[PDB]
């Protein structure tokens, strides 16, 4: 194994949110990139309302995508463009595919990689981050490629990220890095839609329960007090 | 009038001398309830069916509003669940719960009855973990002679776990709480006759006072800690103790390279994956669970307590070195290191109870003569 | 079972308050911490040597395993 | 068509309906927007 | 020593006098324990899913060794469970249980409990009457003005009938005959204080004998009717009273000319039915049970039974005409011949019960002077 | 609630018999079926004549029921 | 509506089972009649065995059709000879294509159809031989037809069934009559694969329940004896 670092985030904080900026980027990426080969199946464009885009807006992709719904009255089906109720396009029917398009090997899902994998983000970046030489007396066969963070070390991975593989909306810098760092944020949002929510709780909570928890602990001790002040004599003859 | 038999929750006679501890003996009141008002609410959504269970729960985490909460309050709760009971049972030694006979048997048929419901409750959301997790368990009931293979494919619906798997534990698994919730009621009527057991161990008769004030909120204080410690975790790491692998589709065709179940069934695997022997382990394994029966024909001193048996200390605080070992030692895999301890392990917790626990009031009667 | 018919008591006296007519945290730093300590040093001594020698054991348990996956010279 | 769960039911002699000589009194045109598009919840007043 | 309180199961005064009527009184722990027992077994292949379920039903009918039974043991069973209840319940009214108004109302909770219940137990199937024999009920709590449009699209999991709606049902189905199971207590406990109620009508303290030769082997002699009566139809004619559309799958977009829940609400179906009126009719509907909690307030006799009360006898089986009647004008459709008797059946079942029973006593008082 | 405590009784005498000592079906054909008879008529006055009304208003549902479905002179 | 009569059959009787010689022929017709436009979903060649055809028999007819299964390697699907795990030929892929090789009207499931019709069988059996032309001051759409048994009188059902439409094997007489009687035998079995077996616990039971019946019925009328034996009498001074 390797252990990932724990690299810091602007969502570690116990009451810390994730930068929804960060996140409209990373969008970018999983349609350019990864979306040529990951079946993120549990998802679709209406979840993005109210984190990184509008409705009108990430409905424009909606229109862009085709998608394959509607038993024609003739008896066939068709093609349409999707909509919001509309998952994400699988990019192949079926996992097979998958493994002929690639060296046998599969690519997993990745609408819950990232709490499915120890480390979950930190796993993430440092893997596309870990790329580099072989090392002396190691021999991999074609396709497959050298990644320490990856049991066994030996991963069908093609490198899917490089610097100026694209370019983002708003300009800022194509890197190899801030593309990992809004593709990782953009990850942990698949598994945790509730982030922006589950730290509001989050919050309640402890003023509340730090609020009562005192107060429970006085009327405990209110009357107790009786027998926290007791008295008592033996008076026989 | 059945306002009459709701005098036990409001003017029983219980002692006074009472700690903090047996907030824990009303909170599984609280936990069982809870769970099973969380879980009802649950399974207004899971459907068991392969193809659509697991993303079943997705329809939960994702699209209910604010229901994705109650995946956490129920599952990390079945954690803070146990962490009562252990806290709960290991009392009864330190203090003595064990003599009332009629009731510590009742105390054991709780306990499997829950982590054989447990193990049905893990399984549902087709985690990798969980079809594996009920693979390995459930394979060991070969391990018997001439029937070990019919009972399995019998409760397997075939000759391997599939979509009929799922079902009959669903119902098995949505139903013992009832049935726990009854015999709840049991193992308070046995009680009833006899009332509590002080920390001393002494027959308190004349210092029973009355519940409604006392011990009501003492409770609820606990119940905040529960709360408290139910609502940390889900809010703030719900990830820690339900494994992450669990969120990963089912497939049988590839394993991960480290298996283990939750972790609170890993001081008991490990005792089992201790023997190298299949059989030779497993009647080791409820033997660790029903030696709990067992103790009570083992109370040697005339004393009750462990307060007043500082030698008892010695020991079970040191028993609880080996099942949080075992614990631990359990959830990680075989390899030499590991290999030599539960080889030790194992056998100091049959040890300890067997030996050296009935020893300590054979001497300690003879320290003070009689 | 209820309270009346329990057992036998004779010549006891019980003086005892109302909570209103007292604090209800009065010496609780005062004379509390004291009492802690008290309760401290009579169960540490029987309760902290196992979890000592678990922490040793979570330490070895480590290192050894931690070596054996590094190789050996040959 | 199927649509909230529910069905989905989608002129020149229509307008001659006498609308005081009819149950509820309705036009037509209040109806719809469009005259030769129809639209309706597909079910039926009674029960 | 929990054998006390098994004692008013074995060794219970009660009297002598006893028809075979009471049988039916526990025949329901029997007909109860044997459904829940017949539907445990038999939700291990449920599925609760739109897209599997009724092909799930499918599973069972054909693939599983003699599970095929379970379908109707269950489904039919619940029919001859409602036989019991319309024998039980107006038994109390021939005889004068009624009186007992701590019992009596529990004995309607159930009945409300149940009515609910099974309501949600001939849906599961998908049976193109399961939609629409849950969409014409529940549609009509849309009657209200202001909550009817939010309760009824609150219960349906959006704005109309959906998987959605299925998966709250099966685990509000599953569930409730285990909160019956401990009502079942309850309604023996406010019992057991006073104990049953003979056919005369009169106080029978002193005769008063054992229960467990007697009416034991009595009810199990029942419980072979009961099982008799319920083996002969699933053997010989399952399709009976299960309507045979229930095994159509389920459509929106078509329905059957003729609607009809199942044949045991169609009494009370039959009232509303009758009512032009959307609400008018609904608040009668449950007026019309709930007048069975009103009904105590209407002993006017200072006797109890109806055994010494000829008069009573004869408004009392009429009323059986009017019930029977309305459950054949309820399971047929709305034509003029019809609707002429409902608008007359629905107040004659008002009217009997408010006007003339009280009448009676009124004027049996004076008939002999007191 | 049980025996002992429920009423009170004076001066009467009870007489039974062992079940082996007879007969279980004694003149059951022989007595039972006249008391079944006299059982009937002191019923069947007060319960039949309503279910005599159904089966008419039973059969006159369905008549007048069928002629409006046919089909009149027009 | 029109009520179908009571006809008699080889199983109407209480204790009375199926002719299964005459479910052997009735599985030829479907197959080559109805199996063009009737989606029998719910059934298998195996359920057959026991019942009209054994293992090696009826499998001969799974190497006979193409059925849709498995995914290849290439991540593709593909035809193969069924087997007797298969379930039957589904004529069209959905409903649409049906309603689309009729008039616009759809073929029912044939499963469950008997249990789901007031009558079943003598339904079904006098829906056939029900057809005759149509009355005076009667107008029929072009596809429709005429048969009282249906309904509104009005079906989009093209006849299926005429004398010498088809042969059978042993070489019985192909006439429309006892076609549609095997026809109609085979269609309970389909919502009733237990009747050979019903009545066999239908018969278990009498002899079982009508033999304990009374000796339950003595053990009461024993232990009661005491009771429907017993005096009393009234003697204070
Ligand atoms: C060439 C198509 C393709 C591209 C483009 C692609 N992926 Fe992969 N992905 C795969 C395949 C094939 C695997 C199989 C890896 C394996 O089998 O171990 C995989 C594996 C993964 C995994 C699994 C990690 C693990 O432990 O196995 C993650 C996470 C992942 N990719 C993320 C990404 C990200 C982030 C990007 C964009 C930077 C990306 N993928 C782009 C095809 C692709
Ligand atoms: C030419 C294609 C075709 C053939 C061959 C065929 N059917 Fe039909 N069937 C249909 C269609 C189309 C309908 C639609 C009827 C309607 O829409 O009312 C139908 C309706 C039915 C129904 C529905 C009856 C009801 O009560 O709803 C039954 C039963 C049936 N067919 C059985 C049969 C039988 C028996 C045969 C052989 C004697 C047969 N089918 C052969 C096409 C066919
Ligand atoms: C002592 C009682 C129970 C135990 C030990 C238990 C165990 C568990 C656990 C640990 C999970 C976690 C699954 C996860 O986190 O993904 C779970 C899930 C589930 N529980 Fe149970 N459970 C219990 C009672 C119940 C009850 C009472 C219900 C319903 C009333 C229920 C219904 C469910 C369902 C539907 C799931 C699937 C949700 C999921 O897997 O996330 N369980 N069970
Ligand atoms: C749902 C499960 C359970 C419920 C609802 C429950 C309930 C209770 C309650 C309310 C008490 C009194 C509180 C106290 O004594 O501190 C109690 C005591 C006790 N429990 Fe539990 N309990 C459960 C599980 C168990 C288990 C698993 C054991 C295992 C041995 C057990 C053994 C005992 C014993 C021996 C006592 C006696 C207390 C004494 O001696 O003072 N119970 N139980
Ligand atoms: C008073 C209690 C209940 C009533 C009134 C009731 C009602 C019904 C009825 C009438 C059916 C017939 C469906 C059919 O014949 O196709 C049914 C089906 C079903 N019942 Fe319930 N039920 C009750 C309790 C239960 C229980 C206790 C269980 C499980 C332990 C259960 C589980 C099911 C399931 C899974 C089905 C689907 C089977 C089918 O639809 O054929 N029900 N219910
Ligand atoms: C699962 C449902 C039920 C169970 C288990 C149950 C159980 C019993 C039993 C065992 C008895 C004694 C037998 C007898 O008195 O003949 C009884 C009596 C009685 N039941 Fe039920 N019952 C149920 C439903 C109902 C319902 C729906 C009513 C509606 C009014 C009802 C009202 C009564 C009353 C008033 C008595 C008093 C008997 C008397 O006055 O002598 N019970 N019940």
């Amino acid at each position: 194994e390797l252990h990932p670092p724990s690299y810091p985030w602007s969502h570690r904080g116990l009451l810390s949110s994730l930068d929804h900026t960060s996140i409209r980027r990373g969008f970018q990426v999983y349609k350019q990139v990864c979306s040529s080969c990951h079946s993120m199946d549990y998802v679709a464009y209406r979840h993005l309302v109210g984190v990184c885009y509008t409705e009108d807006e990430a409905k424009a992709l909606a229109e862009e995508v085709e998608v394959q719904d509607g038993p024609n009255e003739d008896g066939e089906m068709f093609m349409r463009p999707g909509k919001l109720s509309d998952y994400f396009p699988k990019p192949y029917p079926n996992p097979e595919a998958a493994r002929a398009a690639n060296n046998g090997a599969l690519p997993p899902d990745l609408s819950y990689i990232v709490r499915a994998r120890h480390g979950g983000e930190d796993y993430v970046f440092s893997l596309l981050t870990g790329y580099c030489e072989p090392p002396t007396g190691v021999s991999l066969r074609e396709g497959l490629y050298f990644n320490p963070y990856f049991p066994g070390q030996a991963i069908g991975m093609a490198p899917p990220i490089y610097n100026e593989v694209l370019e983002f909306d708003d300009g800022t810098p194509a890197t190899m890095s801030q593309v990992a760092k809004d593709v990782c944020t953009f990850l942990r949002w698949a598994a945790e839609p509730e982030h922006d929510h589950r730290k509001r709780m989050g919050l309640k909570m402890l003023l509340m329960m730090g609020l009562l928890l005192p107060l429970v602990y006085a009327m405990k001790r209110h009357k107790w007090s009786v027998l926290k002040s007791r008295k008592l004599a033996y008076r026989p003859p | 009038l059945m306002k009459i038999v709701n005098n036990a929750f409001i003017d029983l006679p219980a002692p006074s001398n009472i700690s903090s501890w047996w907030n824990f003996g009303s909170l599984l009141g609280i936990c069982l309830i809870l769970q099973i008002l969380t879980g009802l609410f649950l399974a207004m959504h899971y459907t068991s069916d392969t193809t659509t269970a697991f993303s079943s729960v997705t329809h939960i985490c994702r699209d209910v509003n604010y229901g994705w909460i109650i995946r956490y309050m129920h599952a990390n709760g079945a954690s803070m669940f146990f962490i009562c009971l252990y806290m709960h049972v290991g009392r009864g030694l330190y203090y003595g719960s064990y003599t009332f006979l009629e009731t510590w048997n009742i105390g054991v048929i709780l306990l499997l009855t829950v982590m054989a419901t447990a193990f049905m409750g893990y399984v549902l959301p087709w985690g990798q973990m969980s079809f594996w997790g009920a693979t390995v368990i459930t394979n060991l009931l070969s391990a018997i002679p001439y029937i070990g293979t019919n009972l399995v494919e019998w409760i397997w619906g075939g000759f391997s776990v599939d979509k009929a798997t799922l079902t009959r534990f669903f119902a098995f698994h949505f139903i013992l709480p009832f049935i726990i919730m009854a015999i709840a009621m049991v193992h308070l009527l046995f009680l009833h006759e006899t009332g509590s057991n002080n920390p001393t161990g002494i027959s308190s008769d004349v210092d029973k006072i009355p519940f409604h004030p006392y011990y009501t909120i003492k409770d609820i204080l606990g119940a905040l800690l529960l709360i408290l410690a139910l609502m940390l975790l889900v809010l703030f790491a719900p990830d820690l103790l339900g494994d992450p692998d669990n969120y990963t589709p089912a497939n049988p065709l590839n394993t991960p390279p480290h298996i283990k179940p939750e972790w609170y069934f890993l001081f008991a695997y490990a005792i089992l994956r201790s023997i190298p022997n299949k059989l030779g382990g497993v009647l080791a394994l409820a033997f660790s669970i029903l030696i709990l029966a067992l103790i009570p024909l083992l109370h040697t001193s005339k004393q009750r307590s462990m307060m007043f048996r500082p030698l008892s200390q010695c020991l079970f605080w040191a028993l609880v070195a080996d099942l949080l070992t075992l614990t631990w030692i359990g959830g990680q895999p075989v390899e030499h290191p590991y290999i030599t301890i539960g080889q030790l392990a194992s056998v100091l917790y049959f040890l300890l109870i067997l030996v050296l626990m009935p020893t300590a009031g054979t001497i300690e009667n003879k320290l003070l003569k009689w | 079972r209820q309270f009346g018919h329990l057992t036998r008591v004779r010549h006891v006296i019980t003086y005892s308050l109302s909570p209103f007519e007292q604090r209800a945290f009065p010496h609780y730093f005062s004379k509390g911490i004291p009492n802690v300590l008290r309760r401290t040093r009579a169960c540490i001594l029987r309760v902290a040597p196992p979890f000592v020698a678990f922490y040793l054991v979570y330490t070895w348990g480590t290192q050894e395993f931690e070596k054996s996956k590094r190789k050996n010279p040959a | 068509f199927k649509w909230r769960g529910k069905p989905l039911f989608v002129i020149d002699q229509e307008a001659a309906v006498e609308v005081s000589q009819l149950r509820d009194p309705q036009h037509d045109l209040e109806r719809v927007k469009k005259p030769e598009w129809v639209i309706l919840i597909g079910v039926c007043t009674h029960l």
